[PDB]
């Protein structure tokens, strides 16, 4: 009695130690396991009302004991326990702080989860029966609510956690009980009238219910009178406990008493959490199911309304956030638009008598510009929903679609990148990140696009007037005028920003129109209105080009919006803009340097790769359109060539070659020659061709050389420092000399780009005959020095190579070969490693397109033997495969050019090029992956590139053993030469330590292992058993071969 | 100087005592004890404004060992609810520690705490966390091992507790 108050002012002081606390605990654990645990906690909840803690921990004790050995005690007890827990609660008076009444709330419903109306279950129960299903618990809840104020609130409370246990929570006890639970709930809240219509449940139900008027009837006059009087607190309590008790009940109920009216009577009152609760109730009625849709009617009758109660009510929620947001009403401001978001649906089912649909459209119009991203985004998904359904559109065309296309365009903005925008002030409180609120604002910006997109798909002609207007208007304005003078913006001030979002805005218009060809009934007028569409997007296309702008950004933007244009338009229109586009997009820019590699030069030559990609994918979209405007762009291009370097010479010339190719032109052969050959001319070039067999002469050309004369000139030391030592104007004149002199002296980009797009877009196997025709005179004669060029930069990492060049440069070169602006010698070293680089992907790309030619690269005898012996580079002595070669530059070798030279073969070719290549392949992989694993941050970064490299290997095995595998298995079987290493290959690719590539293997093997059985038997016996001597499988297959190898000197072997 | 009560509440495991400890001490525990009853670790902040003080009362996490398992929420003044991203379970239930949590300490500032982020692979993805704007919670991801935002709940307490958004730890 007095034990039990010190140990709990120990465990609540301050002051105590933790283990004093602990020590405590103990000894209130130890009562609280007592027998008589709940006797005593209800002696002392009943004799301590001053002290909140001990009675608080009285009960706590009756919880314990009702909640968690409820099942021990016989009925005796169980009626001792909900006597106890009645007079408790009947005991509550107003000095009881709130968590002493939720406690005794607590108490409550757990007796009456296990105890109430169980006697129902039985058929016509006796008086006792009824007795010990506390028949009497509705009468006692009434008695409990006129006992003081005190009380009513714990009533409130007990209904509110009974209903909420009941229905919102999946309690476990009142889901074995909910068969005659739930109906109890429903009756004591239905009147017993309401009741009978949807129950036929007998007499007998009845004795478990009062108030024959039901609840209802009695909390919603208290919730008006509490409204009439103000009362806060009773009205907060009161949403509180009617909260909860709306989803299930009979809507007969809901109607009849007009909760609805009362709930909106609480919305207006300026009480927050009275509001709060308001909304949350309200949404709960309208999304609650309604098996009686006349009552889903009125609901959503009333609702609509008093849509000028609701837009007072967001008028009172709003808050200038320019000091601080208030955090009080900003989450009902946001509860307030979720709720608005959710009515739209119920539009069609409205017949308009007020102007109620016209009313609840400027409602969320005007929530759409509340200054939160959060609060704005929560309509957007209305706003596309309602334009796409034309059940709503005509509703729209009147009120809306004006006003919110002007709010669409005008919040196309990038809100992170502006100074002080007043969205960010939300941003800290709804994202916790920076990254969070960029791509929040992307998605935001996405759904704005889809707005403006689909108000110009439907209002087509009201946006064109729009958007003109606003074109010439901001064009006019100081800031467009800075954007029309202006050459280099600097892309995070507003002028630059003002005129992208502008030309976004044209893009999603363009997009519109697009789309309208789609969404327009094909009828009769439907020729007349594209015509139209037709003529405004040339109108507007003459527009922006009579600007002149010049800022490259913008420049871009505006090239891929004629890009969108221009697959509408046609004949001389189309040539009159692609025109313009191609002379715009290469104008040279003589306020700059194109090769300086400053942040403004970078910006010409990205826009002038842009019209590259536009132009050559329009020429394959469209070539039949081209086909009759070619004799014109071909003078357009021979014009603009001379102000073009050879990076984009080669697109353009490509961009000539598609529509060549692909749109039937007379005399295809004699133009492809007229294109083609003078590219491809330098790979005939007699000094290239002798040369590229020695490694000096191909270091000289790279300017190495040179290099060493420059290090000479500046008496840079061998071990000089090149990390800090500057570069200077001679060293930057010299590196531009060798990257010009590079790219043109080996041509592998102009040979990929002219092969993939000449094989790009085929169509019939004739047409595929003819390029083979086409590529088979040129590409053949240069197959060894493009195979030859790939050796040179394989041999050229290995160390030994280099030996012979001069010290001073050896540690430049050493530099080269390592991987992972330029302002010091150690970039410059870089940088020819990456031009290294560079260089060696393109020529694996051109491997690969070249094989894409089919039979013209496959069925040639010798062109195993050239791709091979120039990507082996066997050592003389040692065994090395292609020695000081990053593990990366193998992954990417194998990936971009063996998988696609594998998987590329004709299935009639099969029998003359795999023969021949998979014996030395398979050796090769193997000795290159044996090394590879033979030496086993930076470690975990080469351990993550063998990791990939293991994968590659295992993709090209898998990918060998469909209509292909089931060739290349036979080929592959029938052959000892590409069998045993292939069996090596196995061997040491399950042997590997990584996890999936040994798996796979395993699987491989179990694949073909019935295939492969049939000196395969002796190297299985001795190196496949015992180097495998996943785990189960692994041990599955050893199994399998063993029962066959040894039942047929093996097992002892094996035994060994 | 003032001192508010904090309870620190979540399921087993998930950190709470590691957190605590780290914010009184920098080293970070590694090895698992189930708290037993509740730990009392005065923690305190130095502020702009002064210093502040948090009683942070630890609960354990356990049924078996929670001894006045909504007892220690008495006179409460703040709450965080601790959950592990990497385990779903302890999310699932962190609707049941706030619903057990309000009972007691009705309008207390509490923060939903999202801990254990540095691994590799969390079973709680950020789109899957929608609770704590649900009941208007303050959220944030937290690593003890990492101290990515340690600091943070304490802050938003803090300026809740003192009524000065512009409050700043020094
Ligand atoms: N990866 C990771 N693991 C953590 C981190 N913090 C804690 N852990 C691990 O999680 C365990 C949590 O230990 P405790 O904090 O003592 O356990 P608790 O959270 O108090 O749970 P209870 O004691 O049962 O109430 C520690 O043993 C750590 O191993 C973290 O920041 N990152
Ligand atoms: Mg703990």
């Amino acid at each position: 009695a007095s034990q039990i108050v010190s140990a709990l002012d120990v465990i609540y002081s301050p002051k105590s130690n933790n283990s004093q606390r602990q020590e405590a605990q103990k000894f209130l654990d130890e009562v609280k396991l007592c027998s008589e645990s709940p006797f005593w906690g209800y002696e002392i909840a009943l004799q301590n009302p001053t002290n909140s803690i001990l009675k608080y921990f009285g009960l706590g004790l009756l919880d314990h004991a009702v909640k968690k050995n409820w099942n021990d005690y016989d009925e005796g007890k169980r009626v001792a326990l909900r006597k106890w827990v009645m007079e408790l609660n009947f005991g509550v008076q107003d000095y009881d702080t709130r968590y002493i009444k939720e406690k005794l709330a607590t108490l409550w419903v757990e007796v009456a989860k296990r105890t109430w109306g169980e006697a129902l279950k039985q058929t016509n129960p006796t008086e006792e029966q009824l007795l010990t299903s506390w028949v009497d618990m509705d009468n006692n809840l009434f008695e409990l609510w006129n006992i003081n104020q005190s009380s009513r609130e714990l009533a409130l409370i007990i209904f509110r956690i009974l209903f909420e246990d009941v229905f919102l929570l999946d309690d476990l006890i009142v889901l074995k009980r909910m068969t005659v639970i739930q109906p109890l709930c429903v009756m004591i809240v239905c009147p017993i009238e309401v009741f009978a219509i949807k129950y036929k449940f007998s007499d007998k139900w009845t004795k478990f219910k009062a108030n024959e008027e039901g609840w209802f009837s009695v909390w919603i006059p208290e919730l008006n009178n509490a409204l009439q009087q103000n009362n806060s607190e009773y009205i907060i309590r009161l949403l509180e406990t009617l909260k909860t008790c709306l989803n299930w009940p009979l809507t007969e109920v809901i109607v009849r008493n007009d909760v609805l009216s009362s709930l909106l009577t609480c919305l207006s009152s300026n009480i927050p959490r009275a509001q709060s609760m308001a909304l949350d109730s309200i949404h709960i009625l309208l999304t609650r199911p309604y098996s009686n849709e006349s009552h889903y009617q009125m609901t959503i009758d009333r609702v609509f309304d008093n849509m000028d109660l609701l837009d007072s009510v967001y008028e009172s929620l709003l808050f200038d956030p320019t000091d601080d947001i208030d955090e009080t009403k900003y989450p009902i401001i946001k509860k307030f638009v979720d709720m608005i978001s959710c009515l739209y649906v119920c539009v069609p089912k409205i017949k308009e008598t007020n102007g109620q649909i016209q009313k609840y459209f400027k409602l969320v119009l005007k929530t759409t510009y509340n200054p939160s991203l959060i609060v704005s985004g929560l309509t957007l998904d209305l706003w596309c929903t309602c334009l796409r359904n034309d059940e709503y559109l005509p509703k729209l065309e009147k009120y809306v679609i004006p006003d919110l296309l002007q709010f669409a365009a005008d919040a196309l903005v990038y809100y992170e990148q502006i100074d002080g925008h007043i969205s960010k002030k939300f941003a800290e409180i709804d994202f916790q990140s920076k990254s969070e609120f960029q791509t929040f604002c992307s998605t935001y910006r996405k759904r704005i696009r889809d707005i403006i997109r689909l108000i110009s798909c439907v209002e087509l002609d009201l946006t064109y007037d729009w958007l003109n207007n606003r074109l010439n208007n901001y064009f006019s304005s100081p800031f467009g005028q800075q954007v029309l003078s202006s050459t280099f913006l600097d892309h995070k001030l507003e002028p630059y920003l003002g005129a992208l979002s502008q030309y976004m805005i044209v893009e999603c218009f363009i997009n519109g129109c697009i789309r309208w060809k789609i969404w327009y009934p094909t009828g009769d007028d439907y020729d007349e209105k594209l015509d139209s569409i037709l003529q405004k997007l040339e109108i507007l296309s003459n527009q922006l080009i009579a600007l002149n702008l010049r800022e490259p950004l913008l420049l871009k933007k505006q090239i891929q919006n004629f890009a969108l244009f221009l697959t509408m338009l046609k004949d001389n229109v189309l040539f009159t803009l692609l025109e313009k586009i191609i002379t715009s997009a290469t104008m040279d820019y003589p306020e700059i340097n194109l090769e300086e590699r400053g942040a403004e030069s970078d910006a010409v030559r990205d826009l002038r790769y842009a019209c590259g990609i536009e132009l050559n994918r329009m020429a394959l979209l469209m070539p039949e359109s081209l086909k009759k405007i070619y004799p014109d762009l071909e003078s357009v291009i021979a014009r603009i060539m001379p102000n073009l370097s050879y990076h984009e010479k080669i697109s353009f010339k490509s961009f000539l070659l598609i529509i060549v190719l692909k749109s039937s032109l007379d005399m295809k052969e004699e133009r492809f020659a007229a294109i083609v050959d003078p590219e491809l001319l330098a790979w005939s070039d007699k000094t290239t061709v002798v040369g590229l067999s020695d490694l000096h002469w191909f270091m000289e050309r790279l300017g190495i050389v040179q290099i060493a004369e420059y290090f000479q000139r500046r008496d840079i030391d061998e071990n000089s420092d090149l990390l800090s030592i500057p570069i200077d104007d001679e060293g930057k004149e010299l590196k531009s000399e060798l990257t010009k002199r590079w790219q043109s002296l080996f041509p592998v980009r102009a040979t990929r780009m002219f092969i993939h797009y000449s094989m790009q877009s085929i169509k019939t196997d004739e047409e595929f005959k003819m390029l083979q025709d086409l590529w088979r005179p040129r590409i053949v004669p240069i197959l060894p020095y493009i195979t030859r060029l790939l050796y040179q930069l394989q041999s050229y990492h290995d160390p030994d190579n280099w030996k012979g060049l001069p010290t001073v440069v050896q540690s430049f070169v050493k530099y080269s070969t390592i991987e992972r602006a330029m302002q010091t010698l150690r970039d410059f070293a870089d940088s020819v490693g990456h031009i290294i680089r560079y260089t060696r992907e393109y020529t694996l790309l051109v491997l690969s397109a070249i094989s894409s030619l089919g039979s013209v690269f496959y069925l040639l005898d010798e062109s195993p033997d050239l791709l091979l012996n120039s990507i082996a580079i066997f050592k003389p002595g040692s065994n090395e495969i292609s020695p000081g070669v990053s593990t990366h530059g193998w992954k990417h070798i194998m990936n971009i050019a063996i998988r696609p030279i594998l998987k590329g073969c004709p299935k009639d070719c099969l029998g003359k090029f795999m023969p021949a290549f998979l014996p030395k392949l398979f050796e090769i992989l193997d000795l290159l992956l044996c090394q590879k694993w033979s030496s086993h941050t930076e470690e975990i970064l080469e351990e993550n590139l063998l990791r990939q490299l293991t994968t590659v290997v295992v993709r090209i095995v898998i990918d060998c053993v469909n209509n292909h595998q089931m060739e290349m298995r036979k080929i592959i079987f029938n052959d000892l030469n590409t069998l045993a290493p292939f069996l090596k290959l196995l061997n040491h690719l399950i042997s590997f330590k990584d996890t999936k590539c040994s798996f796979n293997s395993i699987l491989v093997m179990k694949c073909c292992l019935t295939s492969v059985l049939n000196t395969v038997d002796e190297y299985f016996t001795f190196e496949v058993m015992k180097n495998l001597l996943s785990f189960h499988e692994a041990l599955y297959a050893f199994t399998v071969i063993f029962l066959t190898l040894c039942k047929e000197s093996a097992r002892a072997f094996l035994f060994e | 100087v003032p001192t508010f009560k904090l309870v620190l509440v979540g399921d087993g495991g998930t950190g709470k005592t590691t957190f605590v400890k780290r914010h009184l001490t920098g080293e970070f525990e590694k090895k698992y004890i189930a708290t037993i009853g509740v730990e009392v670790h005065p923690l305190s902040f130095y502020t702009n404004f002064g210093e502040i003080k948090f009683d942070v009362w630890d609960t354990a996490g356990l049924e078996k060992f929670g001894g006045l398992r909504d007892g220690y929420y008495i006179n409460a003044q703040c709450a965080i609810i601790m959950f592990d991203v990497t385990s779903r379970i302890t999310y699932k239930n962190v609707p049941n520690w706030h619903r057990d949590l309000v009972r007691v300490c009705e309008n207390i500032p509490i923060v939903l705490c999202g801990n254990k982020v540095d691994v590799k692979e969390r079973k709680v993805k950020a789109k899957t966390i929608t609770f704590h704007r649900k009941k208007n919670l303050q959220y944030y991801d937290i690593s003890a091992k990492s101290n990515y935002n340690f600091e943070k709940p304490f802050l938003w307490l803090a300026r809740k507790l003192a009524g000065n958004p512009q409050l700043e730890f020094v």
